[PDB]
């Protein structure tokens, strides 16, 4: 498709003395520009480009470019209409996420997010056109029950977090709290056999170790869970089977003798 | 940086009779090359570019086309030498892990991951540029107790995980096996209240909320070791300064009786004699 939320750019570091014009010529290199919302007093801006492709090279050829004595700063905006969804099955895959979900609004993005070999880690992240539309798709999952694959796994729906990757935290705001500085004055160390500083740093690896060990521990507890559930798959599908059938069986034997008594008293 | 371990791309579908000039003319659109590694029987190899700009400019515009009748295939290759950090202080910068962890090697990137607000979130990523200066700062890490401020908290550094959220799952590299047709029967859809679906779902649904509620509980206990510990500083800090000049002066005291005895028997073995 063209124009995603995806293609959204962060604009930063705009001189408050600028214009729409100038702001559609500065890309007007790569194509038409779309969305153009432009706020004067925090000097920021935002920007909507045709693709992926075009938004990359544009991010990477105008970053870091002075502009009237201001270095333009572009980044990537928050996708706020994201939804993480997880339990997923373990044949799940781009266009099933994108068509099931479609029944609760438009679909941008939706991917499974796989390790390293490229396995299913089991869950995934879908991308909504519209926030309003998430909404509904987390509460209709949420209170409704959603299945995916023949073995009934439901996906359980929760709000998705921001976190940036490419950009740390800033060392002007780090130093904008005064006792940081004061904390900086002892440099990065390995702790000296015998100090206090040592002996403290022992206490804080037990620590770490036991929540390790938790962890681990909580993990094949589930893992266990998970294969105890799975096992019992045939055994409650037949047991729920034949009670259907018993309760069916139980009434056309109700019936039979109702009917029965009534024409014996006829006779 | 420039010819970072970011600018490392995965060529893949290679025609076989690839050369290493022919990729060198490729690549002459997007300056120098660095290491040409190929391999030429299993058409892919390693190749280094520029600069991260370049390296992702030449990755898009170089992967989909044909190549003497074999589509490109140029994706991104996994970091080989990262390393996350665990723990972070309350108040801790990129730089702060670019100047620490310089020790152990070179730091292409370092970051500390950041929330929406602007709130460290404790964790970090660190990319260095080799293996082995990787292993040597995990494992020294692990050994030793790597601090990074007055706040006498070490860090604990593992390896990250490279999750990738860019491909998915194309259908095509799934199997499609017995168990696909097996588990592709029925569409997605809800489940019907009363039914055999339903009921299972719920059973699967409240043993996801025990996840829930146990990772909340671990997460709890984790939280109250820690305030305790974070009550517990002073007291110990003050132990210890107290513990060290006992120690000294008991040390100072002894060499002072050591050094009025050894005159007292010199002076007597030369008055004797």
């Amino acid at each position: 498709k063209t124009y995603t939320q995806r293609c959204r750019l962060f604009v930063g570091n705009l001189p408050a003395d600028i214009t729409e014009d100038e702001f559609k010529r500065l890309f007007a290199k790569y194509g038409e520009p779309g969305e153009v919302f432009i706020n004067k007093g925090k000097g920021f801006g935002f920007i909507k480009l045709e693709s992926r492709a075009l938004a990359e090279i544009a991010k990477a050829e105008l970053d870091d470019t002075p502009m009237r004595g201001r270095q333009l700063r572009v980044r990537f905006a928050t996708h706020a209409a994201a939804l993480s969804v997880r339990n997923l099955s373990p044949y799940v895959s781009n266009e099933l996420l994108e068509e099931a979900f479609s029944q609760f609004g438009p679909i941008e993005r939706a991917v499974v997010i796989v390790d390293d070999r490229g396995r299913s880690t089991g869950k995934g992240i879908v991308e909504f056109a519209s926030k309003p539309a998430a909404r509904k798709a987390f509460e209709r999952c949420s209170e409704g029950v959603f299945l995916l694959t023949t073995t009934p796994r439901p996906v359980i729906v929760e709000p998705l977090e921001q976190l940036d990757d490419e950009d740390g935290l800033p060392e002007k705001l780090a130093q904008k709290n005064p006792m940081y500085q004061k904390e900086r004055e002892t440099p990065p160390r390995f702790a000296q056999h015998g100090t206090f500083e040592y002996e403290y740093s022992q206490r804080w690896k037990s620590l770490d170790e036991m929540e390790k060990q938790q962890r681990e521990q909580v993990e094949k507890n589930m893992k266990d869970a998970k294969d105890k559930l799975e096992s019992e798959m045939e055994d409650a599908y037949h047991e729920h089977q034949a009670n259907l059938l018993r309760q069916d069986l139980m009434r056309r034997q109700e019936e039979l003798r109702r009917m029965e008594e009534l024409h014996s008293q006829e006779m | 940086k420039t010819f970072t371990q970011r600018s490392r791309l995965f060529v893949g579908n290679l025609p076989p009779d690839i050369t290493e000039e022919e990729m060198r003319k490729l690549f002459e659109k997007y300056g120098k090359a660095g290491e040409v590694f190929i391999h030429k029987d299993k058409g892919f190899g390693f190749i280094r570019l520029e600069t991260r700009t370049l390296a992702e400019i030449a990755k898009v515009e170089l992967d989909n086309m044909p190549l003497r009748g074999k589509q490109l295939r140029v994706r991104f290759a996994c970091h080989s030498a990262s390393l996350t950090v665990r723990n972070l202080p309350q108040y801790v910068s990129n730089e702060l892990l670019e100047e620490a962890f310089s020790v152990f090697g070179q730091v292409e990137r370092a970051v500390v991951i950041v929330d929406d607000r602007g709130r460290p979130s404790g964790k970090g990523i660190v990319e260095f540029s080799g293996k082995p200066a990787a292993r040597k700062a995990l494992d020294r890490c692990s050994e030793g107790s790597f601090l990074l401020t007055t706040f006498p908290r070490p860090v604990t550094v593992e390896p990250m995980d490279q999750l990738d959220d860019e491909e998915g799952l194309p259908e095509k590299l799934v199997i499609k096996n017995q168990q696909f047709h097996k588990e592709r029967e029925q569409p997605p859809r809800f489940a019907q209240p009363g039914s055999f679906e339903y009921e299972y779902a719920m059973r699967w649904k409240a043993l996801i909320e025990m996840e829930k509620q146990q990772q909340d509980q671990v997460d709890r206990n984790i939280k109250e070791a820690r305030e305790k510990l974070e009550m517990e500083m002073e007291a110990a800090r003050h132990e210890h300064q107290v513990m060290l000049m006992r120690q000294d002066l008991m040390r100072r005291q002894e060499e002072l009786r050591r050094m009025e005895e050894l005159h007292n028997q010199e002076v007597q073995k030369r008055k004797q004699l």
